[PDB]
């Protein structure tokens, strides 16, 4: 696992 | 590495319910393999434990690990957890409902929290399913 987030909308 | 329970009930020292701070954070720490215990300055006042890491949560088809900060008050399981979302360098804080200025977590779990009803292992899963439908943070474009 890497901090990741969606991508912003 | 993997922390063990001695070194969990040394960093609870100060606190004034130990053994069920510790029983709850390794229940935590068992089932969301990416949050660790760390003994740390509360904004830098004074030292406090919390879970440091990641929960996963999908949203529209996919899985994030979004960053998060659990501060456990020595009142803790009696007073709910002082939760932040910690974006990194490659996202940002999406203010809202559930999430202030400063990235502070408000979660109707948190505002009635109260022991032994509520706990941790709860209030990750609501975070799921409600950081689910509003992420609290995005990458930045």
């Amino acid at each position: 696992p890497e901090p990741t987030a969606p991508p912003e909308e | 590495s993997a922390v063990s329970e001695s070194q969990l009930k040394k960093m609870v020292s100060k606190y004034k319910y130990r053994d069920l701070t510790v029983r709850e954070t390794v229940n935590v720490i068992t089932l969301y393999k990416d949050l660790k215990p760390v003994l740390d300055s509360y904004g830098g006042s004074r030292e406090l434990m919390n879970l440091t890491g990641t929960i996963p949560v999908p949203y529209r088809g996919n899985t994030y690990n979004i960053p998060i900060c659990l501060w456990l008050l020595d009142t803790y399981p009696y007073n709910p957890p002082i939760c932040f979302v910690k974006p990194t360098s490659s996202m940002t804080i999406k203010t809202g409902k559930h999430v202030d200025a400063n990235g502070k977590i408000y979660l109707p779990y948190l505002h009635e929290w109260k022991h032994p009803q509520s706990d941790l292992l709860g209030l990750i899963q609501v975070m799921i399913v409600v950081f689910g439908d509003e992420p609290p943070v995005f990458s930045r474009p």
